[PDB]
């Protein structure tokens, strides 16, 4: 009997069987309804598109993504998305096989109440067990000890964890993740010519994200250099011809990570929120962190920037420190690969949550010992 | 109560060389 | 057929078998449980981690010393170090081999009976022998006359002794130790901004009380030097960088022992309770005494301490009679030299407390002549 | 010429004329600048807003608090302070009045020496002295003894004295203070689904946690109450709307005040410290503590402290002798009054730190006898 590990994230659901090396369904977390009217009859017209098909007829459809950050916002479109995961993507009965679900950290706790009623009610699976969502991605590294910055794509938390042993007060969460910056560079690609405005749009803005911006390695002189060199205008090809040509906003887009004075807000940006969380913890512990640092999420796939998160850390942290920054070539699964190992553990087969106890206790069982 | 992780024995890094 | 020489002290648990130079295992005898919540699962993480093992892992511990001033307050953590200490750090089952412990002088009763219940009832040993911890000191340096000058970590007291017959009427002892010099460095250097409060940084300050204080000579003048030379200012590495630098407090911290009124004492200083122990006995053998000062722990390794006491010693003294002060460099250890030698002696073969004497009399045959 | 009792605090600063009830001038001690663009000329916008006016327009400021714990961190910005409420709030001129500073117990004594070379470089005040935030509050009482716990804004300080004697030894130092009691408001309410990141929104937690928190008699059974009634929710209007409901929280951010373990600190509650203070102290004059203890500053304001802190000093005292909790209504201002009594009296005419031996002595002379 094989484990379930779903992973909803904000942006990208991914799914697999426990004891594999990649999730075996990946694919992007949003629901589209048609808006336009119809004329040919009985062309087998639906009433919603989810999955990657919604992406794939995105031209006539209103693409809403049910996730804003990290909270779930739309219950219906959430039990769609589960419902094509499980029945579609992976074609498994959920009554017969036990779901790992994954949750940021410091969420409102009717998220998880809601999750472990639908779960256990429309899907009525055996057991399901809610994991922290940094915890599975340090487990992917195969070390105990280090503070992981998971910074996904819509919310970005960093979490440090020393010998297995999580410090919950110094947990660090910032709302800034790659849906705002895919949102900035939307803004600023008005400042060339070319004006995307329609949700369908948002997700050709992504792929341009995706695919062109890097992270500088320091922002004056590149900003100097940019705007009187002609070496890194880049140009782009839209879905329907017309190509684009990007200069500045290559680097200025994930800029706002390390400055998000940009978007206007107040906190500091990820290369202090790490140190913030880092003197938080006791004294003793800060040796171990400063040397063990791990990166993950999709959002910190971008081309250079493990380099400026170490020259920015070596500005703030005490110079003698030796400062390491792990960044595994497989960030973006990272957080699935290690819910993959978790639940293949034979010490974790008591962990899950009965359904006799939630039979028991209602859905406000998971917030008891029994994570 | 947090999660109080039930008491095994091990183990860990092994599997993340065997992955590579 | 070997005889185990343990010394519990408080702080440094040391211990190694008889007739040796150098004791087997020396560990801090600390308790650590653990205070945080602990998430990762699988690490086998031990719910107390005791000795040398309990100061790596102090970030995540609340390190309790189970001794307070010689007298044991938690018999369970005790009974761990013990257990841990034969088991573990000696690798000697405590079967087969008898017992020397050591035990500071005017301590309750209470605390010498139920040790020995312990040691005869859990461990089973063949014999045990509970000794003053000052006259083995004494025996340790190959005299047998003096007064000698115990600064242990929990209890300060002097024991004069001649020709092998102690005095228990003219024995002074006071609870100012090396703990109290500890809290008040502690208490001493948040006058320049650096706050130790958690109970794992005061492992830090007693290491920079060990590698960095010394007793001034001159306590006013040194005090006044360093108001105006800078020659004092000495730097420290602090375990995760954000060197310190140290000034004047330096020698404050030991001044304590010569001036207890600095934490609220009433009493008087470590060279005037000898001065006056000296006075208290015959008026026949004070020279002598004079000539065989002695000291021992470890809180007598401070640079420059032999000086001052003697100097202070002889302006106390009459002119005519001549200080001498005996300072072994391998103080830290006397007593357990001490303890070696007198478990080698035949003459003291039959002095243990023998199994059967135990289940004849009880634990109650210590404070008989057999102590 | 009357003098001007000034207490600077952290977080609110209350001054007025000496020999008066309450302060003339009270406001919050906040440092803001504007963080947005600003595109209308001729608004007369200066560059930083202070006090109340800064309370005003927190919308489109950074506020930044000077004073973290005690210790000053900005020292420009507490000279605007100051100077806007010497010439802006008060509107009397600085050389013309003597002045009395407040400073809490056990602080870094640079900060001290530069408060007072500040205050006579700058100001040019004829004479300036600095008293003990606890001293003060013991005199505004009326009495001459007791252990007075007055934990402000900054730090909770608990200090003993003895028929005006002060005993050096015994004072107890916490960090804990609302400032950290606002943060862990701030990271418990994210559990219901609204989340406060700004610091202008920091304001919006203080006022909450002002009007709504109050301290459970015992934290167990209000615990168990609050999950199962709904006569605990109180509603709460935001500046805008979004009416929101508090359940259980109301009584567990005060809570930390005795469990620092909620936000990780290693030190027992304000209920144990000050016992353990209490015990420290010499065994002739426990009694007469235990009759007199003195509560001040903002955060014992809660309702329903001084119930629950008369309860736990039971618990832990000896049953037979008697405690009494002196709990003033008018607490908030008890610096203040102690103050303006000793400010007034003809004895203390004679102990203000002249401003011809400061030239002639420098600025430590403070730590001298004229302390
Ligand atoms: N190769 C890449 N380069 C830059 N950004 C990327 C890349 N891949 C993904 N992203 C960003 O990361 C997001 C996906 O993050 P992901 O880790 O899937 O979030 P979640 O934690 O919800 O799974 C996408 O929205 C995209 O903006
Ligand atoms: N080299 C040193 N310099 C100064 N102080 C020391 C030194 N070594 C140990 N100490 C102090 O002495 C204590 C150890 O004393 P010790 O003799 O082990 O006590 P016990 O009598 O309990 O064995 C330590 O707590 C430390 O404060
Ligand atoms: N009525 C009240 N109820 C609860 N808490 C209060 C009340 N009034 C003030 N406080 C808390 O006390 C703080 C003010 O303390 P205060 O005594 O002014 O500090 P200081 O010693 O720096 O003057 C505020 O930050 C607030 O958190
Ligand atoms: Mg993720
Ligand atoms: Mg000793
Ligand atoms: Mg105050």
């Amino acid at each position: 009997t094989t484990a379930l590990v779903c992973d909803n994230g904000s942006g990208l659901v991914k799914a697999g069987f426990a004891g594999d090396d990649a999730p075996r369904a990946v694919f992007p977390s949003i629901v589209g309804r048609p808006r336009h009217q119809g004329v040919m009859v009985g062309m087998g017209q639906k009433d919603s598109y989810v999955g990657d098909e919604a992406q794939s007829k995105r031209g006539i459809l209103t693409l809403k993504y049910p996730i804003e950050h990290g909270i779930i916002t739309n219950w219906d479109d959430m039990e769609k998305i589960w419902h094509h995961t499980f029945y579609n993507e992976l074609r498994v009965a959920p009554e017969e096989h036990p779901t790992l679900l994954t949750e940021a950290p410091l969420n409102p706790k009717a998220n998880r109440e809601k999750m472990t009623q639908i779960m256990f009610e429309t899907f009525n699976v055996p057991a399901m067990y809610v994991a922290i969502q940094a915890v599975l991605s340090l487990y992917a590294s195969g070390r105990t000890t280090g503070i992981v910055l998971d910074s996904g794509d819509g919310v970005t938390h960093n979490v440090p964890i020393y010998e297995g042993y999580a410090l919950p007060h110094a947990i660090m969460r910032l709302d800034l993740a790659g849906r705002d910056l895919t949102d900035y560079l939307m803004k600023i690609l008005t400042e060339r010519g070319y004006s995307f405005v329609t949700t369908a749009e948002r997700e050709i803005v992504r792929d341009i994200k995706e695919k062109l911006c890097y992270v500088a390695l320091d922002f004056e002189n590149e900003m100097a250099t940019a705007a009187s060199s002609s070496s890194l205008e880049k140009s782009y090809e839209l879905p329907d011809g017309q190509v684009i040509t990007i200069g500045n906003e290559r680097f200025r887009c994930p800029e706002t990570l390390f400055q998000p004075s940009f978007i206007g807000m107040e906190s500091a940006g990820i290369h202090e929120t790490t140190y913030n969380s880092i003197m938080k913890c006791d004294i003793d512990i800060r040796k171990d962190l400063y040397a063990n640092n791990v990166l993950s999420g999709g959002t910190t796939m971008y081309p250079g920037i493990a380099d400026r998160m170490q020259k920015e850390i070596t500005a703030l942290a005490p110079s003698t420190m030796k400062i390491k920054i792990i960044a595994p070539p497989e960030r973006k699964y990272s957080v699935w690969i290690g819910g993959s190992i978790l639940a293949s553990l034979s010490t974790f087969q008591q962990m899950w949550i009965s359904k006799q106890e939630y039979d028991e206790a209602g859905p406000s069982i998971v917030h008891r010992k029994c994570f | 109560v947090p999660p109080k992780i039930p008491d095994g024995e091990r183990v860990d890094f092994d599997d993340i060389h065997r992955k590579r």
